[PDB]
């Protein structure tokens, strides 16, 4: 199982290797983009034209690969946690029995260590172990939040929004107060760090709640 | 018209949309990417940035030597390290009804505290704290040093 | 006549080129004082489905 | 002005010659390859036949042999279920005890050790349990052997072959002219009154003289073996008469208008048959007579060949108010002549009755021994709630698909779509109004009972104990249902279903159907229903009504219905198509009938399906639902993670295919994330790096390899992820119903 | 016939043979020799 | 060639009205005012939404930005034929003709035109950024 | 022996969990006939199983303390204490039928390049001559060899595209 | 020990994601293919393809090859 | 142009939206701010008082609501104040109201009139 | 405003002017092609970067380019 | 000794929450919509 695990652990170190030494050295141009260097570190795309240019500054390519690297920390943490719990309990043999299929991992740690945690708080009434519950709601909140930002692009909340200007514009008692600034959408850098940033927020507080509510618990 | 923020980037000052604020907000720490500059003075507003995070960071740690000495209980958790929890800080939450008040109430406290996980009773035990007192005057010290 | 001949197969050598370092046929060099008189055709396209260029004279070499 | 049948003879040639050369159909791919990105546009321009040619009626003609080749498909599914359950299934002994035998008509080969999901289905048999429901369909239509399944087996496969003739014979040797197919009168007055009133006549033939007496013995206590065949029944009056004595009378009495005389199997006994569970066949037959009638009258209401009749246009253009302008000018050429209005308007309506399907079907079980198998219930309800909401899905796709290609507006100045464009903003923006608040009073009571309950103030919460919201509008309907047999339908002996009150029906110690009661818990669930509904409503009809232009791109029109964007300008105009607006659709689709299945699983297995005990029904997690499911942590908890502890402890049994599912649907749905959240810039690069490497090698491909399109990167990032989430919810579903239901 | 052969030669058809035989042979060897671990 | 004068006294196309006309901005800071000639009644498609009929002679029609006039512009030309042409108007009452700018389209070589934002070489004769570092404000390589 | 792992022919674990199987197998045949087709297929399973765990315990393998085998991918150690059976021969094999593979397509590649219209070679395999190439790659490791000899096997770096850098 | 080692390798992995970052932004901003002919540095866009070639051959084989262990067992 | 409708062009909703003192063009900005902040603290100290935390608990439940209404009432006329200075920086007949010093005192008048709104709001159930 | 920029490459083929949503670019007579024309940006202040012009382009690589620049009102293709 | 008061929590608390952003939001709002002369 530790063989098994250290060779996930290599893949996602390789992987997150590959995405930022391909965006450090493809940040001058490459073929698609032979003048990538006069756009500056960050920029939006080249447009539509030539198939697509989606995500093709290095800016976007550490926008993919913090996504590797919060997935290889998660298993490196997982099997930390897993491996620590396993020889705190005293059957290390759970562990090495288990942590050969995903099933195991799934139900034997993931499943098993988090029946305290989501008893925080339930009509029975709740204990000291209720706040780490919120929170991990909280994280998975946040980070189906970042999942709008991730999937849904800007021309629909920019078409929306000006709707909204429009009905805010013709609505009495209401339009007396105008905005300072014109309401737009989001741009695409902004979007992808905004949804970045909700991924990995509600990443770290849902491995964080979960990890301590059932070690606290568990001891 | 154009606003006053951000300061460092007229065509940013100069955009009437809301994305001035959100792009002003991301690009002020970009110090080669602002209006009229050097590399002289580049250098010289990331030292004064070196010397802010500094600050920071002593001024946190007093904080966390305060609350421990304060709100914890390091004198009590010294001499029975391994069936003691250790106390962050206490909880003033006015949304907490009877039972979250009983409930957090626990390592020995007379109220709502949270229990510590940083580990920093552990370290600060085995760097000699024994009082409280020498915490809070680690604290007043790196207080001063982050001023 | 300057130029090489109609016909033939070169090289490209302009780096920012989509076809940089590929073989290209040769279709008409332009007699007048343009930057860019040879026109290359290849058989693979680029990113935007074009398959003729025009390149200089020093942009590309027999091969 | 004549309804004739209007043909071509031989247009096309039955040959093999274009079968060698592939994307001949488009001008564009006729070419050949040049790149990796053609091959899949030869599969994303398959069936755009409005693409291939500018020809209204070779569209109608590649339509009609299309309908022609899925029926066939149809018909050979059917077959193939009939086959295997008439060589690979259980349905004799299933028969014999429908009450504790498993069904089962799917087998495994003994190799590399799957012979373990052979499970012991019981009747002697090892298999796999199915859920598709057809051992209680074939038992309410009076199969009692496994040579009446092979011989619709043999049936289904002649028929698929004739549908197959058929699309080959309208494209090559008749293919119908354009005005044949533009008889929309003549068209529904058949639909009407051949296909659905013959339809529905001669399957009441069928029940009465099939099904009625078959079930009726089975369940009088008849063994299959001793039980008349079917035509036994059908050529002697005896034994019809002794079941039926209305039988003894022939079909005398309706036609001197005693129908009364047939009041044994034609009644309104209502509720359901307490020995099978299932409702009521002679109230299906006199259904299905009714429904038939009524259809037949129907479809004598158009005009066709002769004066007698309407005309749809004339009844259409006499609908016209002073709040609307001209009315329904041109609505009548529009249908008739656009194929994806007619796409978009039967998509949605079929949509819509496969949900009330899916409700009608769990309410008022039709099938004997249906409501007993707790396993067909929740899939058949999960199932048909899918295909209605993917079809309504469709239905607005292909509105935008009509407003951007079909539209026209020289000849919509002033009806009811033109003001609907004009004020488009206003629908929008009220649209998107309702949805927000929808969404607060929605999801706010959620998150507000989670921080009470956290902040131990339950008293503080939204529950039956705390502040209660109860819904009484459907409390009073679910009392007027119940009272309705004494007053408003004093004909009807019970009521429609048991879910309104009363007693509850209970057959072989399971709960077949009992009241359901309507609290807090339902109120909110409901709202976040009629919430989720509201916003996939706003993305369709944002796209629908936004498709031709709006305030960011005025010339959308010409940009087409499928295209990525406009560019990064005008601050971004990524995913302005209405094809992103059906992309987003398909997302909040999933989340909606997502968390309508949960609900559905959930009161089911709370408050109605469970074990029948000495003074006292035990449901299945103890009538939790409306003390737990105020909460989100309750959901995540008492639905989520207790209800999934059978399908991640199947390895080992016959549902560990189950659990491997479930492993396989989050890597699915997982994988989904890498074509939505990342762009094809970054992969074209990648592809350059690895074409070097091939070019090194030279082992570098003629046809160049492109990376995908961002429309098709958006279309697989979906597929992904909703056959993701479909399998895994499938997946606990079936595991947990089968081993505890 | 030619027609129909090219068109048998095209990728997907030669893929679904082609998948076929070797998920054939496969299973084939699987069933011969059950439970194949080393060699 | 003369510039032509913005006659407000113009008949405009037969329109309902929509709810995708013209806002504050209109009244705040700058609008647009599309006019054109046409032979012939005819029923036309509005960029805001909307089908309108254009009437015989001069038609005159207001936008909130500059891309819906030359969307229009470009629809009457490509269906109809015509040869429309718009101004910027302020609130002030200041008309700007804009397109086409010396009465010729720009597809067409004209002239008279002075060729502006040409860069005599090509893409991969441009500086590299270091060049173009610590300068007034963020230049991009090709600026100069 | 290796790493503290035991045989699986002298392992207890590996005894119970045979014996764990071969229970649960019984217990579910017990509900059935002797003479019916569940019956036979039960039976069928079991000898299977027999055969399966003889055949582990027969080759040698070593078996850890949850009862199950274990591989040795050191060439030394497996070499050295008759493991090479796990993985060395199967990886040798593996080596032979991916370059096996590789080859083949490299060659059809190559071959149709120099015709007119490759892509049309590409969408719509030539069977023939992929044919006569999958009978001629059994020689693939002495082909590669001696391409990689006569310099063939690579391409110059003049003739590939690259980035402006 | 659980809490400390998680937050430990969290932030170590954010500090690494951004030392590539800042690397990337050292090519674009402050790379300058005139002074740096012939060394170590130029060597490296020298032959970027080979370096992104190989890592993607190492990931594509380590993702096969642990993901097939895993589903098989 | 734009479109018409009988919802936004009815005259009895144009006199009703006229006789509101939002529109009345011609009267001080105090007292139109003191008229808004009645009716609004009127209407403000409804739901505190009836839904709060301290709801059930007789004799305090209006204190709490009334004074949960008052704190509502002066984060308003704080963000009140601060729109009308980010607002009015230069710059029929131009409405007094929409100025800088036309605001102040519009929001001044209106925490007056939220003010005496929530105390006539509690005084009205004692 | 977006930074528009035309390179010695164009041939004058007139197809990025044709693409322009917003007028920008123009044809001027010129002397290194052989239709003697080349494209101009002479209204850069009124575009806004929808790159369409760069779609249009038809040389290798391409000769007009678009870099987004500072946003504004007519930059954003703002309405209101 | 620097140990606060026991009702110290009670004001630093309710001032951290909504005295502190309640006047940093508006200070900062209002220095946003500063226009330059």
């Amino acid at each position: 199982g530790d063989f098994l695990v250290h060779h996930a652990i290599a893949l996602g170190l390789h992987t997150t290797t590959l995405i930022l030494v391909k965006g450090a050295l493809d940040a001058r141009g490459s073929k698609l983009m032979p003048d990538k260097k006069d756009f500056g570190y960050s920029f939006p795309c080249d447009g539509p034209g030539r198939g697509g240019t989606c995500d093709i500054s290095a800016y976007d390519a550490f926008y993919l690969a913090v996504f590797w690297m919060l997935n290889t920390i998660g298993w490196v943490t997982f099997y930390w946690h897993w491996k620590h719990l396993t020889l705190w309990q005293g059957n290390v043999a759970q562990f090495d029995e288990s942590s050969t299929y995903l099933m195991g991992w799934l139900r034997d740690y993931l499943w098993l260590n988090s029946s305290q945690l989501i008893n925080g708080y339930n009509p029975f009434g709740m204990n000291s172990l209720s706040v780490w519950a919120w929170t991990f709601l909280f994280g998975h909140l946040i980070y189906a939040t970042g999942f709008m930002f991730l999937i849904s692009w800007r021309g629909y909340w920019q078409e929306l929004i000006e709707t909204l200007v429009w009905a805010h514009e013709k609505t009495p008692l209401a339009n007396l107060v105008y905005w300072k600034d014109k309401p737009v959408a989001l741009s695409i850098v902004q979007a992808r760090l905004v949804g970045l940033a909700h991924f990995s927020v509600g990443y770290i507080f849902t491995y964080a709640a979960f990890l301590i509510a059932s070690t606290s618990g568990r001891f | 018209a154009t606003k006053l923020f951000p300061k460092f980037s007229q065509g940013l000052a100069q955009d009437p949309t809301t994305r001035r604020i959100w792009y002003g907000l991301a690009m002020a720490h970009d110090f080669e990417s602002h209006d009229g500059m050097t590399e002289e003075n580049l250098y010289q507003k990331i030292f004064a940035s070196h010397f802010g995070q500094l600050s920071i960071i002593f001024l946190w740690t007093s904080g966390n030597l305060f609350h421990v000495a304060w709100q914890g209980n390091f004198e009590q958790w010294v001499t029975d390290p391994v069936h003691i929890r250790p106390i962050a800080h206490a909880i003033w939450d006015p949304h907490f009804g009877q039972p979250a008040v009983e409930a957090f109430t626990r390592g020995g406290a007379s109220g709502p505290v949270n229990i510590s996980t940083s580990g920093v009773y552990q370290w600060w035990y085995t760097i000699g704290m024994r009082t409280n007192q020498d915490l809070y005057v680690g604290s007043v010290f790196l207080a001063l040093v982050s001023a | 006549e300057v130029g090489p001949k109609r016909g033939s197969l070169v090289k490209i050598l302009r780096p920012e080129s989509y076809w940089f370092n590929q073989v290209g046929k040769v279709v008409s060099v332009d007699q007048s004082g343009v930057r860019y008189p040879v026109v290359v055709r290849f058989e693979n396209q680029n990113y935007a489905g074009v398959t003729t260029n025009n390149y200089a004279l020093d942009e590309v070499v027999a091969a | 002005k004549k309804v004739k049948i209007a043909v071509d003879r031989n247009p096309v040639e039955t040959s093999f010659e274009k079968w060698a050369k592939p994307g001949h159909f488009s001008r564009t791919l006729s070419k050949g390859p040049n790149t990796t990105t053609w091959i899949w546009n030869l599969h994303a321009d398959a069936h755009d036949f409005d693409s291939h040619t500018s020809d209204l009626e070779e569209i109608s003609r590649k339509v009609f042999s299309a309908h022609f080749g899925q029926l066939g498909i149809i018909f050979i599914w059917l077959s193939g279920m009939y086959f295997h359950g008439a060589r690979f299934s259980n349905y004799e002994a299933w028969l014999s005890d429908p009450t504790h035998i498993k069904p089962s008509a799917q087998v495994v080969w003994p190799i590399v050790g799957q012979e373990i999901l052979n499970g012991d289905v019981g009747g002697g048999f090892q298999g796999i349990q199915i859920t598709s429901g057809f051992f209680q369909l074939w038992r309410a239509s009076g199969i009692t052997s496994e040579l009446q399944l092979y011989t619709t087996a043999i049936g289904g496969l002649v028929m698929a072959a004739a549908m197959f003739f058929a699309g080959w014979f309208h494209y090559h040797k008749a293919a119908p002219k354009l005005e044949w197919f533009q008889n929309v009168e003549s068209m529904l007055n058949h639909h009407l009154g051949g296909l659905l009133g013959l339809g529905s006549l001669a399957w009441a033939g069928h029940q009465i003289h099939v099904s009625l007496p078959v079930n009726k013995l089975l369940d009088a206590g008849v063994d299959p073996k001793e039980i008349p065949l079917p035509h036994d029944l059908l050529l002697n009056r005896a034994i019809m008469a002794d079941l039926y004595p209305s039988f003894a009378k022939g079909i005398a009495p309706f036609f001197t208008l005693n129908w009364s005389e047939y009041s044994d199997f034609l009644t309104f006994k209502g509720g359901l048959n307490p020995v099978t569970g299932g409702l009521w066949l002679s109230d299906t037959a006199h259904h299905h007579v009714a429904i038939a009638v009524l259809f037949l009258v129907a479809g004598h209401m158009y005009r066709t060949n002769w004066g007698i009749g309407h005309s749809m246009k004339e009844i259409l253009e006499a609908h016209r108010g002073p709040f609307t302008g001209e009315g329904h000018v041109g609505l009548y050429e529009i249908l008739t002549t656009s194929w994806h209005a007619q796409l978009a308007i039967n998509l949605a309506l079929f949509g819509s009755l496969s949900i009330i399907v899916a409700h009608h079907m769990y309410a008022m079980p039709p099938y004997p021994y249906l409501a007993t198998d707790y396993g067909t219930q929740l899939s058949l309800f999960t199932h048909h709630t899918w295909i209605g909401g993917f079809c309504i899905v469709g239905a607005g796709a292909h509105a935008a698909i009509f407003m951007v290609r079909d539209y026209d507006p020289t000849n919509n100045y002033n009806n009811l779509l033109d003001r609907v464009i004009r004020h488009r903003d206003a629908i929008i923006s009220h649209l998107n109004w309702v949805c927000i608040f929808l969404g607060f009073h929605s999801f706010g009571l959620y998150i507000h009972n989670d921080t009470m309950s956290a902040l131990g103030r339950p008293q503080d919460m939204f529950s039956d104990t705390a502040i209660q919201l109860q819904p009484v509008f459907a409390q009073w309907i679910q009392n007027t249902h119940f009272l309705a047999p004494q007053l408003t339908a004093p004909n009807a002996l019970a009521a429609t279903s048991l879910t309104w009150g009363g007693d509850l029906v209970a057959v072989g110690g399971k709960v077949a159907m009992m009241p359901i009661s309507l609290g807090t818990s339902d109120f909110m669930v409901h709202h976040i229903h009629a919430f989720t509904i509201h916003v996939t409503v706003l993305i369709l009809l944002k796209g629908v009504l936004f498709a031709r232009s709006s305030r960011l791109i005025p010339d959308k029109a010409n940009l087409g219905f499928r295209f990525p964007c406009d560019g990064p300008g005008r601050g971004g105009t990524c995913q302005v198509s209405a094809w992103d607006h059906v992309f987003l659709g398909l997302f909040w689709m999933y989340n909606s009938l997502s968390i309508v299945i949960f609900h559905f699983s959930w009161k089911m297995q709370s408050d109605v399906w469970g074990t029948v005990t000495a003074s006292g029904v035990s449901h299945i997690t103890g009538g939790n639902f409306a003390q737990s499911a105020n909460t989100i942590n309750g959901w995540l908890r008492d639905f989520l993670w207790a209800q999934s502890s059978q399908v991640i402890q199947s390895y080992g049994s016959a549902l560990s295919a189950y659990g491997l599912i479930f492993l396989g649907a989050h890597f699915v749905w997982a994988f989904s994330l890498m074509f939505l959240f990342s762009g094809r810039g970054y992969w074209q690069e990648l592809i350059e790096s690895i074409v070097w490497a091939h070019n090194k090698l030279k082992v570098a491909p003629a046809i160049q390899p492109r990376a995908l399109s961002i429309t098709q990167g958006r279309a697989v990032g979906v597929a992904h992820y909703l056959l993701g989430g479909i399998a895994t919810t499938w997946s606990f579903f079936l595991a947990r119903i089968i081993s505890v239901g | 016939m030619k027609d129909f052969t090219t068109y048998l030669s095209t990728a997907p058809v030669i893929a679904t043979i082609w998948f076929t035989f070797t998920a054939g042979l496969l299973i084939e060897i699987n069933r011969y020799f059950p439970d194949p671990l080393v060699f | 060639w003369t510039v032509p004068t913005l006659n407000p006294d113009t008949p405009s196309p037969i329109f309902g009205g929509s709810t995708g006309g013209l806002l504050r901005k209109a009244q705040t800071e700058e609008f647009y005012v599309i006019t054109w000639e046409a032979k012939k009644e005819q029923i036309f498609e509005m960029p805001t939404g909307g089908a309108a009929i254009m009437r015989q002679g001069p038609n005159l029609l207001k936008f909130g930005k500059k891309e819906q006039c030359l969307a229009l512009t470009t629809q009457l030309r490509n269906k109809f034929k015509l040869t429309p042409c718009f101004y910027r108007v302020f609130p002030d009452g200041k008309v700007q003709y804009l397109h086409p700018a010396d009465g010729v389209y720009p597809e067409k070589v004209n002239a008279g035109r002075v060729g502006a934002n040409q860069n005599m070489r090509r893409i991969g004769q441009n500086v590299n950024p270091i060049k173009v570092k610590f300068s007034g404000r963020m230049m991009s390589p090709a600026e100069i | 022996d290796i790493a503290g792992l035991t045989p699986c022919s002298e392992s207890k674990a590996y005894a119970k969990l045979e014996k764990k199987e071969l229970k649960t197998l019984e217990k579910r045949l017990k509900q059935y006939e002797a003479d019916s087709a569940p019956a036979v297929a039960l039976k069928a399973t079991m000898e299977r199983t027999k055969a399966r765990f003889a055949n582990y315990a027969k080759a040698g393998l070593l078996c850890g303390n949850d009862g199950l085998p274990h591989l040795i991918a050191d060439p030394g150690l497996a070499l050295k204490y008759g493991h090479a059976g796990e993985v060395f021969i199967p990886t040798f094999g593996f080596l032979y039928v991916a370059g096996y593979i590789g080859y083949v397509g490299r060659q059809y590649l190559i071959a149709v390049k120099g015709e007119a219209k490759p892509t049309d070679k590409e969408i719509i395999i030539d069977v023939p001559l992929a044919t006569k190439l999958a009978w001629q790659g059994a020689g693939w490791p002495l082909a590669a060899v001696q391409e990689l000899q006569r310099g063939t096997l690579l391409e110059k770096e003049e003739n590939i595209t690259v980035s402006p850098r | 020990q659980a809490a400390l080692y998680t937050h430990h390798q969290y932030i170590a992995g954010f500090i690494m994601c951004g030392a590539f970052a800042h690397g990337a932004i050292f090519f674009i901003r402050d790379y300058d293919p005139e002074q740096n002919k012939g060394n170590v540095l130029a060597r490296m866009l020298d032959h970027k393809e080979a370096l992104i070639s190989h890592l993607s051959w190492v990931s594509l084989f380590l993702g096969f090859h642990t993901l097939g262990l895993y589903v098989h067992n | 142009g734009m479109l018409e409708t009988p919802v936004t062009s009815a005259p009895i909703v144009a006199t009703y939206l006229s006789n509101l003192p939002a529109y009345r063009t011609g009267v001080a900005p105090v007292l139109r701010g003191v008229e808004i902040g009645l009716a609004h603290g009127f209407l403000l100290a409804g739901p505190f008082i009836k839904l709060g935390p301290l709801r059930n608990v007789p004799e305090t439940a209006e204190i709490a609501g009334s004074l949960s209404a008052a704190g509502l009432v002066l984060i308003l006329a704080l963000c009140l104040s601060i729109y009308g200075s980010a607002q009015f920086q230069s710059t029929v007949a131009r409405d007094p109201l929409f100025s800088a010093d036309g605001w102040s005192e519009f929001a001044a008048g209106f925490l007056v009139g939220g003010e005496a709104g929530v105390a006539w709001a509690y005084v009205c159930t004692q | 405003a977006h930074i528009v920029k035309i390179y010695d490459t164009c041939i004058g083929c007139t197809q990025c002017v044709r693409a322009c949503p917003l007028d920008v670019l123009e044809m001027v007579p010129w002397d290194g092609c052989k239709a003697s024309q080349m494209a101009s940006a002479p209204r850069t202040e009124d575009c806004v970067g929808c790159k369409r012009c760069e779609t249009a382009c038809p040389t290798d690589f391409l000769s007009v380019r678009v870099y987004l620049g500072s946003e504004s009102t007519r930059s954003m293709g703002l309405s209101y | 000794p620097f140990v606060p008061p026991s009702w110290a929590p009670s004001v630093f608390v309710p001032l951290t929450g909504l005295v502190l952003p309640a006047i940093a939001m508006a200070t900062l709002f209002v220095y946003i919509e500063k226009e330059a002369p």
